[PDB]
């Protein structure tokens, strides 16, 4: 850092943990033909 | 009975003294108060200094 | 200092003294600086 007037100066060294973290791996897409409905949207269900 | 502006000679000068009679002339008089002025007309930001 | 060593004999012999000093004064802190560190 700079220093070039007299004060207090309080900084974070970024030294520590940063911990990784998982993904979810339970998401399908199923592509296919339906009577009604919209076209060509990739529509998101989560209950029938 | 009126405010006036007068260059900072004496203040200065009477604290230096105090500071010698009250520590030892080795500590630098840096943080000291200038008893009896009201204003500056003059203000400076971190930059400035 | 003050010994045969800073006053040799030629020196002596003109008439003088050297009594070298060294002091190490204090300094004001100007700038305070912390850190704040994040630690497990």
């Amino acid at each position: 850092p700079s220093y070039l007037s007299p004060g207090v100066y309080v900084e974070e060294v970024a030294s520590g943990s940063r911990p990784i973290e998982g993904v979810g791996t339970s998401v399908a897409a199923f592509v296919g033909l339906a009577p009604t409905g919209p076209l060509n949207e990739p529509t998101l269900v989560t209950n029938w | 009975g009126q405010s006036r502006l007068v260059p900072p000679s004496g203040h200065v000068a009477g604290i230096w003294a105090r500071n010698d009679s009250e520590r030892g002339v080795h500590k630098a008089p840096a943080n000291e108060v200038v008893r009896g002025a009201v204003d500056l007309e003059l203000q400076i930001t971190r930059g400035e200094q | 200092k003050c010994d045969e060593e800073t006053n040799p004999p030629e020196s002596v012999d003109l008439g003088r003294v050297v009594c070298e000093i060294g002091i190490a004064p204090v300094k004001p802190a100007e700038f305070v600086i912390f850190r704040l560190a994040q630690f497990s």
